[PDB]
């Protein structure tokens, strides 16, 4: 937990949120309902980066808040996906980070990931054509 | 964050460790506690005044008070053991059990699992059912306290016995299953819950030296779960207890203390203790119990404490009212009524002082004389029920004035506990304390304690250069036991059984071990230091008069003393410059110019300046110590150096540790 | 004959006093909501005194300053669990009795504290002595004697509040 | 309470060297101060003074009443200066030469102008807001603390001087009217009652007095340091206020000495004052540390365990009705033996044995006790302890003889009271003078201050036991003035040396000075054309400097130590001159004293040193 | 028409709740954020949200 | 520079030494406008270290 | 002099107007005086200064 927003799960709902901004756009920790507490108990979120920016709605049970991810259009939150007519950004399968993790998710951080770990990415070259990520 | 407002109920008496209960009873409890005189009693504080129930006759000191029942049932019977036997009441004035469990000496702890009953003694423990012995065991080491692990959530009965040498063993019938292994000497041990935790079974001690633990005793091995080892919270655990004051959900640790703290520490990380609140006493507490005692429907702590005080830490406010000019009337009432007492207690005693003055006391010292470990320096604790008035030092926290003239202190105003410290050098074996209250007669009472000519410990490494000696011929094992404790500080006076015995000690101002072995007729006595082997064979030279070297051991023992003196030297070399820097630091604000160097002490100022008023004592106590073992080294070839000393300390003076080596092993 | 008129503090619920404060014939087990205009006899430190209820929510504590100026006798009330909206209820006397009708009658006026029981509390008083307030002497009373539900302390300021009448 | 307000100021506050004043007239200010010689002002942002000299004395008051500022005093062992913060500039910068050990600031007996009043070797004095000398006189010893206190009711207010010869004087304008023997150096006085004043010592004793006796008095560790009278509970009588050496600041009562309220802090307490910081009309408590924290303050059940300790002596008493005849009698000898000390012999007319003796006298033994140890195979009935007092005070010893049998655990212990008499020693040139009658009276003062033409002759060549003699005597007989005829030829021919001596020591520092100044402006020179060399990189002429830089700090080092050895000697002979004006008043008893002392000023200022003789031979 | 406790942080992180008639406090805390939110549930006047240098997630409810 | 005498390290602005614009009057320093009448005790501003005195 | 060296103006300023006290018409004291006020940089009373050591002299080159 490291935040960069904030955000209000419920505009009229009993419980939260928040929002994960920790290093290279991770949106993963984003901290959840049994408002009473709101505690550890943080709903999966499968976003690509970080949500810049938060937001929430009346119609819908909030679920208009954004993910305003860096490089990227917000997003409307449903739970473990997106919600985006034309310009606001694409789901929550990390489009710059599957990249990096998507062939060349190899091992932890350290270079006996990809710098001494060139078995699982010299045969894997998937993210096509690196220039996101 | 919590609050208890301190409540005082009933004065009774002095009293023992843990001499205080509560009876079960939603509303108030009631209050039982025993007097050093017999006089045990219980009250229930219906409203301010103790309404008190069954106040026996006076006896023997009363030296355990427990409360328990036979099958489910909410336990009531509450036993006592007053001089060699044990007496049991009901939830009133009814005596119906007096086992007489004929002994010798007394009763130092008990425990009552329905009809079974653990009794300890000075060294002996037994467990009896319905006054029919069925176990015996017989330490080598005092017993602190007995618990069983509950029969009904278990199988077997498992209890465990508290030696004074750091140990728990957890016997069943009459032999030790194993032996677990604690810091301190256990003084208190209860199962951390009114059924013995959770998962199956788990027991909690705390120790002499102010420690706590849960030691969980499997069938074979056991599992420490965490330890409270504290650094500024010394004092020995007198009492412990569980129950849930915070009202969290899950109970809380009511822990005592012999410096008045009383403690509660809470389990918010689910797993582990955290402290919530502490408060002193100015007295030693004996017991410690949760629920309520006074105003029900709120939670207090009851608290025995050692002259008899029996005090509540309560929940709830104390400014139940607040109109006009004000100053609450309860403090009126009590103001009158110790008014009135006062004025007749005086008309009394005057005229009884008139008639024994134209006509013409003993009283209890809870010492404890204990070693503290991270020092070298013993601390002497002296209580007594009153307030002292003076106390002689003779030889051969604390608010008093010294006594210097043999060190006389006067204890100001109306204080009960003093604490002294005491430092002894390796050598020098033989001291008084005469302690005065303030009571009419203004009697004295003398006690004598003992500096030995090193803590004991339960192991050590044989991988150090031992200086072994051996002692041969015409002994009686015990009158060689009888020596070894006139020379070692925490060695069991009763000469344990085997005719063959090892102990384990250590050095405390620096870790070597002094390794000792003897038989009926036969010792051996291991060493790391050459100091020690030396005043060993002095001292049992002089008892008996009464009735070898590893070549690189005094290099072992340079190299531990080397950094001690560095640390010294470079403390002296800072604070030399510290003032001087300090006068440079109020101007220009130290934004470019101070050498990085004195930047490094001119924050830690303040510690390297306190720590140099302790320095020279620790410098004149290793020269002291360098030059016994120089002296001693040489002593044992069959020289009499005793005249090199001075280049000696012109050496240490200059201090080159190669040249200080240098001049050991040539001259 | 002789009403008398609590408020309380915002964000609260603490107003659940008046059923415990009024008799055993008709006891509530409910939480009773400080909605006001209540009309009961109740037999109090004095004698069978009557009463007057209310709603403090910031954006509700206005109907309480609509039946402010008037009242037989009179209440005081506040929230000792209140660590920031206590802030506020500093203010509500001064909207309270600084109101020329409440000024006009010497009858009773004292503001008293609450929930004891709680593990938050302060001084007895509360309301005119704890929080800097003690200046409210020309007021023809004092308050005192509060727990949280449990029933007590209702003839506490007595003397200056109830048995002043 | 509660502390009204709180702050932390990253300077080391000297203990004594604290006040309050309001130096822009109305708006107060605090003075303290600091390591290195400067002295901070702390307006409600710090402010520093560059007193470039180690600070002894600091006050602040009202030195000239036609303004409302407060003028802030600073002494130092050779300087005095009054400082007006708002529109710096000095009032009055006088050089003392006796020191500032303590001052005070405000009105005497009779002198319509606030004196700034000091303290320095062994002569007080007094300055008016331009620093004319107003008032001097002379002590004992050394100064320590100083007070403004209506002794004797009349409306205007002597002066209580606190000597390092363990006394309590009090000073009128001119006359001295009283001396009360305390039992260590004084360093705090306060008053604020009508004739009650507070006193502390060096043992760490807190007390309070009367006109010439003791309401209370308490003993502790942790001597304090700042003593001021405040109203804490007022209750209309102010109490005590103290500020320990380790932190603690205990309002105790002016009532037997009951403490009222109580606070801590993290390191010692420098001062406490008054002063009404945040402008409220009235005063407030401010408590100001050593390590700079300063906190302001706007104004059960013992009993119980009495009644136990009664029940307890009725319990012995009916136990009654290690163990000891009852008719057991202490009874005490004093005696003097030569060949050293005053002997007090302790025995029991029994079979009885003095396990040990715990003797407990204030100012006689080093630290309050004596015990006297005997060892088990040394007991005897009588038991012997030497005494040897270090000046002639009578001094009350309350003996605590542990009476028991040889083999005890536990035994009684008999109080008693035995004063030792003023001239407790002195086993059985000169000043003359007459005494009024009865020579049997004279007999009687012999035998009740000794252990043993009306013309008194006393033959001894020490000055203050003659002086001691003829005080106490004039105190015995009832004799309120004396003229005496005494020789000391010995004594005075060293104190003619001691002033020959004088002068010469101050060429020697004068010369010095200026030598010193001259190297000083050398090196300031120097610093710059050093510095000069390494701005334009010509390292050959830098290190030229240094070396010269290095050379003049040799001499001037070696000039420092010969005019620190000149200067300590200096000041050595300047208080054996006021010691010797005040021995020759001290000789006096009543108005025949005062002459003598402005005569012997009055002799020192003309350098007529036979007539200065003359006046300290016959007056 | 309406405002109930209208907060606000400060540079040196001061928590300064303020009453709509009065101030509420001014204290010596860790650091603050760039929003915040009264996510009550049970009633609560507080926000307890929390933001500091160290990534803590506050939920503290105090011519 | 390397003598310090002055007991007020900040005094008041208005009594210690330590009109037209310089848009008129010509200037030496920061302030100090020129004046009539040079004296050899003229110290029109001082400097701030001896690095600038020098320089 | 010297009290303009310990940096004390309202000092000399005094002994200034002490010294014309005693001498009652000085023109060096006059223009002591009227050289501090401009050292001090208030030439509303150094011209005053000036101008009363004119009346004094009427030749002084530096007035």
């Amino acid at each position: 937990a490291c935040l960069a927003l904030a955000d209000f799960h419920g505009d009229g709902e009993y419980k939260l949120a928040m929002g994960d901004l920790g290093p290279d756009g991770r949106q993963p920790r984003l901290k959840v309902l049994k408002g009473h507490t709101l505690v550890s108990q943080k709903p999966l979120p499968d976003l690509p980066a970080a949500a810049v920016t938060f937001l929430m709605a009346s119609h819908e049970p909030r679920t208009p808040a954004l993910a305003i991810a860096s490089g990227p259009c917000v997003y409307v939150y449903k739970n473990l996906k997106p919600y985006f007519k034309f310009s606001l950004p694409s789901l929550p399968t990390n489009p710059l980070e599957q990249d990096l993790w998507n062939q060349a998710k190899e091992d932890q951080i350290d270079p006996l990931t990809l710098k001494e770990m060139l078995e699982g990415i010299r045969e894997k070259a998937e993210v096509p054509l690196s220039v996101q990520s | 964050d919590l609050n208890l407002n301190r409540a005082d109920y009933l004065q009774v008496g002095v009293t023992s460790q843990k001499t205080m209960k509560l009876l079960p009873a939603r509303a108030t409890q009631k209050v039982v506690v025993g007097d050093h005189d017999g006089i045990v009693m219980c009250f229930g504080m219906k409203k301010g005044e103790a309404v008190t129930v069954f106040k026996t006759l006076p006896g023997q000191k009363i030296a355990r008070l427990e409360l328990g029942g036979a099958l489910n049932t909410p336990q009531e019977k509450i036993f006592i053991a007053a001089g060699s036997e044990i007496r049991g009441f009901t939830k009133r004035g009814k005596q119906f059990l007096s086992f007489e469990t004929n002994l010798t000496e007394s009763i130092k702890a008990m425990h009552i699992s329905g009809s079974d009953l653990f009794l300890s003694a000075s060294y002996i423990y037994n467990h009896y059912c319905d006054c029919k012995d069925q176990h015996y065991y017989l330490s080598g080491d005092k017993i602190n306290d007995v618990i069983c692990l509950p029969v009904e959530r278990l199988l077997r009965e498992v209890p465990v016995l508290a030696c004074q040498d750091r140990v728990l063993r957890v016997l069943q019938g009459s032999d030790v299953t194993y032996e677990i292994e604690v810091p301190g000497p256990p003084t208190v041990l209860a199962l951390h819950n009114g059924n013995g935790g959770d998962s199956g079974e788990d027991l909690l001690f705390g120790t002499s030296d102010g420690k706590l633990g849960l030691i969980q005793i499997t069938t074979s091995k056991p599992i420490h779960k965490w330890e409270i080892r504290n650094e500024k919270k010394r004092g020995g655990i007198l009492c412990v207890d569980s129950f849930d004051i915070v009202g969290d959900g899950v109970k809380d640790l009511l822990v005592g203390r012999d410096d008045g703290m009383v403690e509660v520490y809470g389990f918010d990380n689910a797993n582990e203790p955290v402290l919530r609140f502490d408060h002193t006493l100015s007295e030693s507490v004996t017991s410690i119990q949760g629920g309520c005692v006074g105003k029900d429907g709120y939670d207090e702590i009851v608290v025995s404490t050692y002259s008899g005080w029996i005090t509540g830490l309560t929940t709830e406010p104390v400014h139940k009212e607040s109109g006009p000019g004000e100053e609450n009337q309860e403090m009126q009432n009590k103001i009158s009524s110790l008014r009135s007492e006062l004025e007749q207690l005086q008309y009394k005693v005057l005229q009884e002082r008139e008639k024994y003055q134209q006509s013409s006391p003993s009283f209890s010292v809870n010492d404890k004389f204990t070693l503290n470990k991270d020092d070298a320096s013993y601390s002497l604790i002296l209580e007594v029920q009153t307030a002292i008035d003076n106390v002689l030092i003779q030889s051969d926290k604390n608010s008093a004035v010294v006594s210097f003239s043999l060190a006389t202190y006067r204890c100001q105003a109306n204080t009960t506990r003093l604490e002294l410290k005491i430092r002894s050098i390796e050598g020098q074996y033989g001291l008084q304390a005469y302690v005065t209250p303030r009571i009419q007669p203004k009697t004295c009472q003398v006690r004598q304690y003992h500096i030995k000519p090193h803590q004991r410990t339960h192991f050590i490494d044989h991988d150090r250069p031992m200086n072994t000696l051996t002692l041969t011929g015409q002994f009686s094992f015990s009158e060689l036991h009888s020596w070894v404790v006139f020379c070692m500080p925490e060695v069991p006076e009763k000469p344990p059984a085997g005719e063959c015995v090892t102990f384990y000690f250590q050095n405390t101002f620096l870790d070597t071990q002094l390794e000792s072995t003897y038989r009926k007729g036969e010792g051996v006595f291991k060493s790391d230091n050459i100091s020690t082997i030396s005043i060993l064979k002095d001292v049992l030279s002089k008892e008996a008069t009464k009735r070898e070297i590893n070549e690189v051991s005094v290099k072992h023992t340079l190299k531990l003393i080397h950094p001690k003196l560095e640390y010294q030297l470079l403390l002296a070399k800072k604070v030399q410059l510290i003032d001087a820097l300090k006068e440079l630091q109020v101007h220009e604000g130290n934004t470019n110019f101070l050498i990085p160097e004195y930047r490094c002490i001119l924050e830690e100022a303040d510690h390297l300046q306190e720590e140099y008023k302790k320095q020279p004592a620790h410098l004149e106590r290793l020269y002291g110590m360098i030059t016994d073992l120089f002296i001693d080294k040489f002593k044992f070839k069959g020289t009499n150096v005793k005249t090199k000393v001075p280049l000696l300390l012109e050496i240490l003076d200059s201090y080159d540790q190669n040249a200080l080596i240098a001049f050991f092993d040539a001259a | 004959e002789v009403h008398v008129l609590c408020l309380g503090l915002d964000n609260s619920g603490k107003t659940t006093i008046i059923n415990k404060l009024k008799p055993s014939n008709a006891q509530s087990q409910d939480i009773v909501p400080t909605i006001g205009f209540s009309i009961q006899k109740f037999k109090s430190s004095s004698l069978s005194f009557t009463v007057f209820d209310m709603s403090g929510q910031g954006r509700y504590r206005n109907l309480w300053e609509h039946y402010y100026k008037e009242g037989q006798a009179i209440i005081f009330v506040i929230d000792s669990s209140d660590k920031l909206r206590m802030v506020v209820a500093k203010e509500e006397l001064r909207t309270l009795l600084n109101h020329p009708d409440i000024k006009h009658r010497r009858i009773p006026i004292l503001f008293f504290a609450n929930k004891m029981d709680l593990r938050d509390a302060l001084t007895s008083v509360k309301v005119s002595q704890l929080l800097c307030l003690e200046d409210i002497k020309d007021k023809p009373w004092h308050i005192c004697a509060s727990d949280a539900i449990k029933g007590e302390g209702l003839q506490e300021g007595v003397d200056w509040l109830q048995d002043q009448i | 309470l509660q502390p009204v307000f709180t702050l932390k100021l990253r300077h080391k506050i000297s203990p004594r060297m604290v006040a309050v004043g309001r130096y822009d007239g109305t708006h107060p200010c605090l003075a303290a101060a600091t390591q290195a010689g400067k002295v901070f002002i702390h307006n409600p942002d710090v402010s520093l003074l560059n007193i470039n000299q180690t600070v002894s004395c600091l006050t602040a008051g009202v030195l000239n009443p036609e303004l409302g500022y407060d003028a802030l005093l600073v002494g130092t062992q050779t300087n005095l200066l009054a400082y007006d913060v708002y529109n710096n500039s000095d009032l009055f910068y006088r050089e003392v030469a006796d020191g500032a050990s303590a001052i005070v600031l405000g009105t005497l007996g009779d002198i319509t102008s606030p004196l700034a009043i000091i303290g320095g070797n062994c002569a007080l004095q007094g300055f008016n807001h331009e620093g004319n000398d107003l008032f001097w006189t002379v002590t004992g010893d050394n100064v320590h603390s100083l007070a403004l206190c209506d002794f004797d009711g009349d409306g205007k207010k002597e002066l209580l001087v606190g000597s390092e010869d363990f006394d309590i004087r009090v000073f009128k304008e001119d006359e001295i009217v009283a001396e009360m023997s305390e039992t260590e150096i004084i360093t705090s006085l306060c008053p604020m009652y009508g004739s009650r004043f507070g006193y502390a010592l060096s043992n760490g004793t807190v007390g309070v007095y009367d006109k010439t006796a003791r309401y209370w008095r308490i003993k502790s560790k942790n001597q304090a340091m700042s003593i001021h009278a405040f109203d804490l509970n007022s209750d209309g009588v102010c109490e005590l206020i103290t500020g320990w050496s380790n932190g603690k600041v205990d309002a105790r009562s002016d009532r037997t000495g009951e403490v009222i309220f109580k606070d801590n802090f993290s390191s010692a307490i420098a001062g406490v004052v008054e002063g009404d910081y945040r402008m409220e009309g009235c005063q407030q408590l401010i408590c100001c540390s050593v390590d700079g924290e300063i906190r302001g303050y706007l104004p059960i059940r013992e009993l119980s365990q009495k009644k136990q300790n009664l029940l307890l002596e009725l319990r012995n008493y009916e136990e009654n009705a290690g163990v000891i005849p009852a008719n057991t009698k202490h009874h005490t000898a004093l005696s003097v033996s030569l060949g050293a000390h005053a002997e007090l012999c302790i025995s029991t007319s029994n079979d009885t044995i003095i396990r040990a003796v715990l003797i407990f006298a204030e100012g006689v033994f080093a630290g309050e006790s004596h015990v006297v140890h005997p060892s088990v195979h040394h007991l005897s009935s009588s038991v012997r302890i030497p005494i040897t007092p270090p000046k002639d005070i009578p001094v009350d010893l309350h003996l605590k003889t542990f009476v028991g049998y040889r083999s005890s655990t536990q035994f009684h212990v008999f109080e008693l009271t035995r004063q030792l008499p003023r001239f407790s020693m002195y086993a059985l040139s000169y000043v003359n003078f007459i005494i009024a009658e009865r020579a049997q009276r004279v007999v009687m003062w012999l035998n009740q201050n000794f252990l043993l033409s009306g013309e008194i002759t006393v033959n001894t060549d020490d000055i203050d036991l003659a002086g001691d003699i003829i005080q106490s005597m004039a105190s015995f007989f009832a004799i309120e003035d004396l003229q005496v005829e005494a020789d000391f030829p010995v004594y005075f021919e060293e104190l003619r040396k001691v002033l020959v001596k004088v002068d010469e020591y101050h060429s020697v520092h004068q010369k010095l000075s200026a030598d010193m100044a001259d190297n000083s402006n050398l090196i300031r020179s120097l610093l710059v054309q050093a510095e000069d060399a390494r701005l334009m990189r010509d390292m050959k002429t830098m290190k030229n400097r240094y070396k010269e830089l290095y050379d003049l700090n040799k001499d001037l080092l070696n000039g420092y130590k010969i005019r620190c050895n000149n200067h300590t000697e200096l000041l050595g002979s300047l208080k054996a001159v006021n010691q010797a004006i005040q021995r020759a008043g001290h000789l006096r008893v009543g108005k025949p004293k005062n002459q003598v002392i402005t005569a012997c000023r009055d002799a020192i200022r003309s350098n007529n040193i036979n007539m200065l003789f003359r006046i300290m031979r016959v007056g | 028409r309406g405002l109930q406790a209208v907060m606000a942080a400060l540079a040196n992180e001061e928590v300064r709740i303020y009453h709509d008639k009065v101030l509420l406090n001014v204290i010596r805390t860790p650091e603050a954020v760039t929003s915040l939110c009264f996510g009550r549930y049970g009633r609560e006047d507080n926000t307890l949200i929390m933001t500091t240098l160290g990534g803590g997630l506050i939920i503290k409810i105090l011519k | 520079i390397l003598d310090e005498n002055a007991i007020a390290q900040v005094p008041r602005p208005g009594t210690s030494l330590k009109g037209p614009s310089p848009a008129v009057r010509p200037v030496t320093q920061a302030g100090r406008p020129i004046t009539g009448f040079l004296r050899p005790s003229t110290q029109s501003g001082r400097p701030g270290t001896i690095e600038q005195a020098i320089k | 002099k010297v009290y303009i060296s310990l940096d004390q103006p309202l000092t000399a300023l005094n002994l200034f107007k002490q010294g014309l006290d005693k001498f009652p018409g000085e023109v060096t004291l006059l223009c002591g005086i009227a050289r501090i006020y401009e050292e001090m940089n208030n030439i509303s009373s150094a011209t005053e200064y000036y101008k009363e050591v004119l009346k004094q002299d009427n030749t002084h080159v530096e007035a």
